[PDB]
């Protein structure tokens, strides 16, 4: 779920640019390995 | 023609040029530097011995 | 049948958003290792007219556009290529920051091999790990041989 | 010899200077004790050349 | 400035390289390229923690070669005493050279005797004072063993060797220190690194100032110093006399 | 130079170098703890002239 989760972090941290993890993971509830290495790839 | 003491602060933005001033005096001592004829050499005088 | 499902899988390229197409597309650039002409573009988004992504796409540093054909190429990190290059670009060093082997790695896929040899003729200041001899942040070596004096003689002096 | 944050050297060699100083003598200025295992003293050698039966 | 400086600091360079760790020879290294360093600007250049700085300063600390500066503004500053340093050098090459040569004086003597029973070492003469009634051969005090000569001769002519090459490896450093005897030396403070501060960064914390004290006496050591374009320019000048005409 | 006064305390030794040479007052007493290495140095600067007149 590569691309979807991708668009899907754009959407959050424009609704707040200091999203932090723990409201990342509950925002996606989904691999946390897969989702750490989609973070920084973008952004913060 | 004012002898530095440590007691002026002076300024410091512009004392920061001091190291850069006494490279180009000793850019320009290199280049005062010139051959001195034997009629009045003093060196050569002093270097008779 | 698997062509099948990738074509059913296969996302529209009216992304979600225009940063998403454009980084699709830097991995594009970046997959191929040639500068790829505007038409590979239209190949890849299928969409003709310049816009606002190409123009950003023209305008990110990293990715080159070419006057005289059209091919857009990858402008890796360095453009240090030979250990010519890579020594030059350290007595042009102007500080002592050192430099990853990643980046390096960026543009010159082949310069691991070279700074190991490099390291084995003492002409670089590499860092490497504990673990294994891991090159990292390098420095000139301003210096002459790290391997100057003996293993017995240094080992008297820190006897001394 | 290691990494030295000069936040430990103070008491450690306060700690040193202590402990030789309780060797030498137990009957200082009553701000330690410093006693052994178990709840008795250790005696230093004034306690052990002081007056009735201390060695002189 | 002065090339006697710079061979010192090429010399402080070579004795690194020829003694010390490669972590020794990049900090002396960066700390002579640059100047005065704060311990976070280190960090930053050499992407390294305290717990590999430590070691590493503790050493430099120990052969009184860079003098550790810390100042308020506490910020932590770094410069190379020059005449400690160099008689720190002098000292140790100094102890290097006699206990090297009073091992060759040593090893030139025979070699001696021991017992490997009690693995104890006997000179020639306690092999003399032990000797048997049959005057040839020497017996222990103790375990009543006879006595086994030390293995030493043949190792005189190699210390000799050791002693001559290691000389040949450290001549540069003496030819270096016969030209400082000849130079003479100014003594390195804080403010005078300051006065030749080479920054590495753009973005360091540190305020690399000088902030002296008023009332104040505090005495420490390590701080011890006892045709055609032709008509155009008539139009040009046509331009001007209309202008002047106005004012 | 200028001495401190000295507050014996603990098992160490602090000065406090009142001084009085700033512009001013010189309200500025160095509260330092005095090493036992500075204290063996300068008991090592002693002369032997001294120790007869101190006593040693």
């Amino acid at each position: 779920p590569k691309k979807e989760i991708l668009d899907y972090l754009f959407k959050l941290f424009d609704e707040y640019d200091y999203w932090s993890l723990k409201g990342l993971k509950e925002r996606t509830r989904q691999p946390e390995a897969h989702l750490k290495e989609c973070l920084d790839k973008v952004a913060t | 023609g004012e002898k530095i003491m440590q007691n002026d602060r002076g300024d410091v933005i512009i004392d920061r040029y001091l190291t850069l001033d006494q490279e180009f005096d000793r850019k320009d001592d290199d280049m005062l530097l010139h051959p001195v004829k034997k009629i009045i050499d003093l060196d050569g005088n002093i270097q008779d011995d | 049948i698997a062509a099948a499902a990738l074509q059913a899988n296969q996302t529209d390229i009216s992304k979600s958003h225009d940063s998403s197409k454009l980084l699709w597309a830097t991995e594009y650039i970046q997959k191929k290792g040639k500068p790829v002409l505007v038409n590979e573009l239209l190949d890849y988004l299928s969409m003709k007219k310049d816009d606002k992504v190409i123009e950003l796409l023209k305008k990110l540093d990293r990715i080159e556009f070419d006057p005289k054909k059209g091919t857009f190429k990858y402008l890796s990190t360095y453009d240090v290529h030979s250990p010519s290059e890579l020594l030059k670009l350290l007595r042009s060093q102007v500080t002592f920051k050192g430099i990853s082997c990643k980046d390096l790695k960026d543009g010159w896929p082949q310069c691991d091999e070279t700074i190991n040899q490099l390291e084995e003729d003492s002409k670089i200041l590499v860092l490497r790990t504990k673990k294994d001899k891991t090159p990292r942040y390098v420095w000139y070596n301003s210096g002459g041989n790290l391997k100057c004096i003996d293993e017995e003689f240094v080992k008297m002096w820190e006897n001394v | 010899h290691n990494g030295a944050p000069h936040h430990a050297i103070e008491e450690a060699e306060s700690l040193l200077q202590f402990h030789v100083a309780t060797y030498m003598d137990n009957d200082i200025a009553g701000q330690p004790q410093a006693l052994q295992k178990s709840g008795r003293p250790v005696k230093s050698i004034r306690a052990r050349l002081k007056g009735k039966e201390g060695r002189i | 400035d002065r090339p006697i400086d710079d061979i010192v600091k090429n010399l402080l360079k070579f004795v690194v390289r020829g003694f010390y760790g490669g972590s020794f020879v990049l900090v002396l290294d960066a700390i002579l390229f640059h100047s005065v360093l704060a311990e976070d600007d280190l960090k930053q250049l050499l992407s390294i923690n305290k717990t590999e700085l430590g070691p590493l300063i503790a050493r430099l600390r120990s052969d009184r070669l860079i003098s550790i500066h810390k100042q308020r503004e506490e910020r932590v500053y770094y410069y190379v005493k020059y005449p400690h340093a160099i008689d720190a050098i002098k000292w140790k090459v100094h102890q290097v050279v006699q206990r090297l040569k009073d091992d060759l004086d040593k090893n030139s003597e025979p070699n001696g005797y021991m017992c490997p029973i009690c693995l104890t070492k006997y000179t020639q003469l306690e092999a003399v004072q032990l000797l048997n009634f049959d005057r040839t051969e020497f017996l222990c005090s103790l375990c009543d063993e006879p006595l086994v000569e030390d293995d030493s001769g043949k190792k005189n002519k190699e210390k000799q060797d050791k002693l001559n090459r290691l000389m040949d490896q450290i001549q540069p450093i003496i030819d270096s220190l016969k030209k400082i005897d000849d130079s003479r030396i100014e003594e390195n403070t804080f403010e005078i690194a300051l006065a030749r501060l080479i920054p590495p960064q753009n973005q360091s914390h540190a305020a690399y100032t000088y902030n002296p004290k008023k009332g104040s006496t505090m005495f420490r050591p390590g701080d011890s110093a006892p045709e055609e374009r032709e008509n155009e320019k008539t139009l040009n000048d046509y331009y001007a006399a209309l202008a002047k005409k106005q004012a | 130079n200028t001495q401190p006064t000295i507050r014996k305390d603990g098992l160490k030794l602090v000065g406090s170098w009142k001084k009085d040479r700033a512009t001013g007052d010189a309200d500025e007493p160095e509260l330092r703890v005095l090493s036992t290495e500075e204290i063996l140095n300068i008991f090592k600067h002693i002369s032997v002239k001294d120790f007869t007149s101190l006593g040693f």
